[PDB]
């Protein structure tokens, strides 16, 4: 129920279980986005629904798609707060790492430490959990394509594919037909912009909503560079689609 | 039975909100009866007013 | 509110649910008012600044 | 055996809407998949495992 | 409620959220009309200052500040507890100024305020802030307004409105931009934002106000931040008292 | 849409091409791609309500060549791309479907165009689930009847049959009916009875007690007694023709109702024994629609009454005037139901025999049945059993004893009761010699 | 199990479940006849049927303030409008299966 619990991190439950966690995985979807990642043969795709509700407001700087470093994308789903105080210890860590190292952070060892972080933020009881999920991608300067999804909890696994939001389920089935289909583990094109069509039309067929370019946000993390594209870039793509 | 001559809401200050809400609640449907009827709506059985006393 | 017996709860017996709050700022200022036009009153009186007390 | 129970019940329901007359190990499949519940701990719950 | 969620400001209710930033919200609607008017060329701020009894001095007390010399701000909401983010954020401007011997871009502010009150959500040795701000300036890229809620969000604003009188605000702002799709001159910004303030004062309806309208413009400041104040004022007083009538 | 601009965008350009209309289809005979490449534009843009005049356009090319068989297969790949990119609405896209079945159905310009078209349509309209599907059966039907002349009725009715076992709410309720008796006709075909029960049972029987539904009433219990006669079940099928003999148009016209009659004579009398045969053949008894022919009036009776007879006396009055009706006795498998009819006559004479008889010869017994000795036990053994008679058969034939054996007690009951009734009768006797002697 | 043959969750009303909702509602009402639900159903996500109950309710007191017997597709739109404010507002939105 609710006796202590709940009101600390440092309490278990007679189950053992931490509520207070729990609870910012019903936190990161309080943004109403969705997202999807998926993996190609030379390119990890990250997209995510771009909510413009008023237009009091400029479309542009709208996004949760942030550019952490050269080789990493992230994307947020959940809070504005904690999407920009998630990103500074991003940039920090990835900054800090490059210079400690002197070589350059992967998506795993980003994603990792990160977590690690949370977890120490769950052992004490003057922090709290950052009630977003992050999802970086990156093409590994040894590894190719990859995605690690991070929990609020501080899980992190890997993928061929993921999405988060609120109607993820949805989103989990079509792309299982995918890959199941395929009996391949990635998406077969060898152009990365047939691959952003591609994670487009499933993202359509899995939400069963059509998008416009003011609905759209993609990162595109490609080997050795990372890009954002714009709005009209957007545009050229989803055109190629409605007439193939 | 206990009626008065109306008290008037000149010698009641404050409570916009209520006294527009009210308005609407009671006396609209009360003039405009014919009109829910006809269409066969219901008008609020009953309203419910609540807070401190 | 949770007192509220379960019978009514159901659609078509209350179907406005309306709210009396306690008295914001601008509010007790009028209410003040009337209570003192029952007794003598002066320009001594800012029921303004009485309400914000 | 209550499990069970349910099994042949759900079964034989399948057969009134067919509306046949036998049960056959068609019915006794669809059953077997179902009033088992769970499938609901791995939903977001991965960080206790 | 009870049972945290509203007695600790890091504590998490089922619900995913926590009902004190609401109530820190609830203290902005409570502070008074303040917009931000973005423009091609410039930005303009402009307050609903209001009058309590006239033994008061004019023009000498505003929510108008300004960090370097060319971001304006102003806050709505709790009078004090806004001066104070203002003041934390000259003293991390000066950082920026020391180090990279430059003016801080406008998007370089809106990230360091947001982490200053999202980090006072994660200790309960310290309470929230209770106020937004709207600001922004001129800088490299052009002219940037931001507005920043007690929540830590803030996205870019063609308008963007707070305190009680928000509502008639808003709505004007978006004729504003289908009137001149360019939202206008910055000049006739500052007319524009009198007209708004003065229906914002029949929400306010009780009191007198005192409007203290300030700008910072490409060329019509000269890149800086100055009071609009003089014949400049004066005439947005005329044509705002035109208008109403 | 909810909004307005594609309503008007796509509707004006559909109208400008549809004055181009004469000069599409001179186009398409010169070269199908070219003609075809301008509707394909049009129809690949927005709003649905356009289309719709847009893909009449298309189905008007078709018909023009008459209508190659390259074509249907080409126009029946594109719908089902089409649909994917999202049809302009996955529930708008399977009206234009929709078109394609008509034409077939309503014109059929060769028998080897209409066979290959089947397929091409069938397998389109799996993922679709609309009027299509109402659509589909006639489609599949029309090559179970190309089907019916080849090797496979069986596996074609099979198909169909999987189909319309499954319900559906784009179907009416008048189509749904009419449609599943048609299914149950080819399980018979198949040579598969089990089938026909189940499909007999999908719909329902309180379905056909509407009026509008009495077309449909008589065709359903016409072809339930077929299915039954075949499995041998001569009461359920004597049940059934007595649901058509209640039927108000066989009833009303003064010689539909004849044959339907002398039908529930033979089946009531073919049934053996049971409660149900009692009740069921009392009701034709008092019917005066049995004093309308002179022929079923004679042979009900003959069952009904208790009558000690014989086999020859009855095969004789009943062997040239039951033949000439099939249906009844005149078919090669009804040979087996006028073979029937000996066991019925001597399943009669038992019950007979053994009430009026308690102890007769078994000697006596083989004639009446006219059977040898061997015939005759088994058969007396077989009511026994089923509980009809009570009887114990000596081999050396010295007896038969037909009868339930009283016990010590039953003996005494009986006589308690004799004496005590006689009791009764003396006395009410003495009441009425003294009023008769009185009045008189 | 055996308590018991068949759980059935019932989730919020259906995309097109909500649908026939309003023709329920909506056939109760004098009207003009009215094709706007389409936009509407849209409006209306994540509504409850008590809250669709509310809309026709609401639309027609507005038919009625305005002095007309028939609901209009003007007031429909506002019904949609304001119930989903006030519905998300005395709300938490709550979560259970
Ligand atoms: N708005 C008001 N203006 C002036 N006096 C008021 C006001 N509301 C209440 N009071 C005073 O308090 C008294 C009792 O409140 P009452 O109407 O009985 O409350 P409730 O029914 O909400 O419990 C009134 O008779 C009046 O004297």
């Amino acid at each position: 129920s609710a006796a202590g619990y709940d009101r600390h991190i440092t309490i278990f439950s007679p189950e053992g279980r931490l509520y207070q966690v729990e609870y910012a995985f019903k936190a990161t979807n309080q943004t109403n986005i969705n997202s999807l990642a998926v993996r190609g043969k030379d390119c990890t795709v990250v997209i995510s629904q771009k909510k413009v509700p008023d237009k009091l407001l400029d479309p542009t700087t709208v996004s949760y798609i942030f550019c952490i470093s050269r080789t990493i994308g992230m994307v947020v789903n959940g809070p504005i707060p904690d999407a920009r105080n998630a990103a500074l210890r991003a940039k920090a860590e990835a900054a800090e790492f490059r210079y400690k190292y002197g070589y350059d952070m992967p998506c795993d060892v980003l994603a990792k430490r990160m977590a690690n972080l949370s977890q120490i933020y769950t052992q004490r009881a003057y922090m709290r959990p950052l009630g977003v999920i992050l999802t970086f991608v990156s093409v590994d300067e040894e590894l190719g394509p990859s995605i690690y999804k991070t929990d609020p909890a501080g899980y992190y696994v890997g993928y061929k594919a993921t999405a988060t939001g609120p109607k993820q389920q949805e989103i989990t089935t079509n792309l299982e037909n995918h890959f199941k289909k395929s009996k391949i583990d990635h998406i077969n094109e060898e152009s990365w912009e047939k691959v952003v069509e591609f994670a487009i039309t499933h993202m359509i067929d899995a939400l069963g909503t059509e998008f416009s370019k003011n609905d759209l946000e993609v990162g595109v993390a490609t080997k050795d560079k990372f890009f954002t594209l714009s709005a009209e870039n957007i545009e050229e793509r989803l055109v190629a689609i409605a007439e193939q | 039975v206990d009626e008065k001559p109306t008290e008037t809401y000149s010698d009641v200050g404050g409570l916009d909100k209520q006294i527009e809400e009210l308005v609407e609640a009671i006396v609209l449907p009360m003039k405009r009866a014919d009109k829910f009827k006809d269409m066969g709506i219901r008008a609020p059985k009953g309203a419910l007013m609540y807070g401190p006393p | 509110v949770d007192v509220l017996d379960p019978a009514l709860l159901r659609s078509g017996r209350l179907d406005r649910k309306i709210e009396f709050p306690l008295p914001s700022e601008d509010s007790r200022a009028q209410i003040l008012q009337i209570h003192s036009r029952k007794m003598t009153t002066d320009d001594d009186i800012n029921w303004q600044e009485l309400a914000r007390s | 055996g209550a499990v069970i129970a349910a099994i042949m019940q759900e079964a034989g329901l399948r057969a009134v809407r067919k509306n046949r007359y036998v049960i056959l190990q068609s019915d006794l499949e669809e059953a077997y998949a179902t009033q088992v519940k769970t499938d609901n701990t791995v939903d977001k719950f991965d960080f206790y495992k | 409620i009870g049972t945290g969620y509203d007695l600790s400001n890091s504590v998490f209710s089922p619900d995913g959220r926590n009902f004190q930033v609401e109530y820190a919200v609830k203290a902005v609607e409570n502070g008074t009309t303040s917009i931000g008017i973005k423009c091609n060329d410039g930005v303009v701020f402009a307050v609903e200052k209001l009058i309590t009894s006239k033994l008061l001095v004019p023009q000498k007390n505003v929510k108008i500040q300004v960090v370097d010399r060319h971001i304006g701000c102003v806050y709505s909401g709790l009078i004090p507890d806004g001066r104070h983010l203002v003041n934390r954020g000259r003293e991390e401007a000066a950082s920026f100024k020391k180090l990279y011997k430059t003016p801080i871009p406008i998007p370089a502010f809106a990230d360091r305020l947001g982490q200053y009150v999202q980090a006072h959500t994660l200790y309960n040795s310290v309470r929230p802030f209770g106020v937004s701000t709207i600001f922004g300036g001129v800088d490299k890229n052009g002219a940037h307004l931001y507005m920043l809620e007690p929540s830590g969000s803030y996205w870019g604003y063609k308008g963007a409105a707070t305190g009680k009188g928000r509502q008639s605000a808003k709505a004007e702002l978006e004729k504003l931009v289908d009137h001149h799709p360019e939202g206008l001159s910055a000049r006739e910004a500052v007319k524009q934002a009198a007209k708004i303030i003065y229906l914002a004062h029949e929400d306010n309806k009780e009191k007198d106000f005192e409007l203290e309208i300030s700008w910072c413009s490409l060329s019509e400041t000269n890149g800086l931040h100055k009071f609009v104040k003089g014949d400049l004022l004066q005439e947005a007083i005329d044509f705002a008292q035109k208008e109403i009538n | 849409m909810s909004r307005d601009a594609p309503i008007k965008a796509d509707k004006d350009y559909s109208q400008i091409l549809k004055e181009e209309f004469p000069k599409i289809d001179s186009l398409a005979q010169n070269d199908c791609n070219s003609a075809l490449d301008q509707l394909l534009v049009l129809e690949k843009k927005t709003r649905q309500a356009s289309d719709l005049a847009s893909s009449k356009e298309v189905l008007a090319k078709i018909v023009d060549l008459l209508a190659s068989r390259n074509k249907w297969d080409d126009l029946n790949e594109q719908l089902t791309l089409l649909s994917k990119k999202h049809g302009q609405l996955k529930l708008s896209i399977q009206y234009m479907i929709q078109k394609v079945m008509e034409y077939l159905k309503s014109s059929k310009s060769l028998d080897l165009n209409t066979r290959i078209s089947v397929i091409e349509t069938i397998r389109v309209v799996t993922e679709n689930k609309i009027f299509v599907e109402v659509e589909r059966a006639r489609v599949t039907k029309d090559l179970v009847e190309i089907k019916k002349e080849e090797g496979k009725i069986d596996e074609a009715a099979d198909i169909l049959c999987e189909l319309q076992v499954e319900t559906y709410g784009s179907m009416e309720m008048s189509e749904k009916i009419q449609f599943i008796l048609e299914q149950m006709e080819l399980s018979i075909l198949k040579g598969d009875y089990s089938q026909a029960t189940v499909l007999s049972r999908k719909i329902l029987k309180k379905t056909f007690k509407n009026p509008k539904y009495e077309s449909l009433k008589l065709e359903y219990y016409n072809l339930l007694v077929k299915i039954s006669l075949h499995k041998r079940e001569y009461l359920e099928v004597a049940q059934y023709l007595q649901e058509i003999y209640q039927t108000d148009a066989i009833k009303s016209d003064e010689a539909k109702w004849k044959p339907v009659l002398s039908h529930i004579v033979y089946f009531l009398v073919l049934s053996p024994y049971g409660n149900l045969q009692n009740d069921l053949i009392h009701k034709i008894q008092n019917d005066n629609n049995l004093k309308k022919l002179e022929s079923q009036e004679s042979l009900v009776k003959l069952f009904t009454t208790n009558e000690l007879m014989r086999w020859p006396i009855v095969q004789k009055t009943y062997e040239p005037v039951l033949n000439e009706d099939d249906l009844a006795f005149g078919g090669e498998a009804n040979k087996h139901h006028w073979e029937d009819l000996q066991k019925r006559v001597i399943e009669h004479n038992l019950r007979v025999i053994s009430e009026y008889y308690s102890r007769i010869t078994l000697l006596r017994l083989n004639e009446l049945l006219d059977l040898t000795e061997s015939q005759t036990e088994t058969y007396i053994s077989d009511l026994v059993n089923q509980g009809i008679i009570y009887a114990k058969v000596n081999r050396p034939a010295k007896i038969v004893n037909f009868e339930k054996p009283k016990n010590s007690s039953q003996l005494l009951n009986e006589w308690s009761h004799n004496v005590d009734e006689l009791l009764e009768h003396i006395e009410t006797i003495g009441h009425l010699i003294t009023k008769e002697e009185i009045m008189h | 199990p055996g308590r018991l043959d068949r759980k059935v969750e019932i989730p919020l009303p259906n995309e097109a479940g909500r649908l026939e909702i309003f023709k329920i509602h909506t056939a109760k009402v004098k009207k003009t006849g009215e094709f706007d639900f389409e936009a509407a159903v849209k409006m209306s996500d994540g509504f409850n049927g008590a809250d669709i109950r509310n809309c026709a309710t609401e639309a027609g007191f507005f038919a009625i303030r305005d002095d007309r017997d028939h609901i209009n597709p003007d007031d429909l739109m506002k019904a949609v409008r304001k119930v989903a404010e006030v519905k998300k507002l005395e709300g938490t939105i709550e979560y259970q299966k």
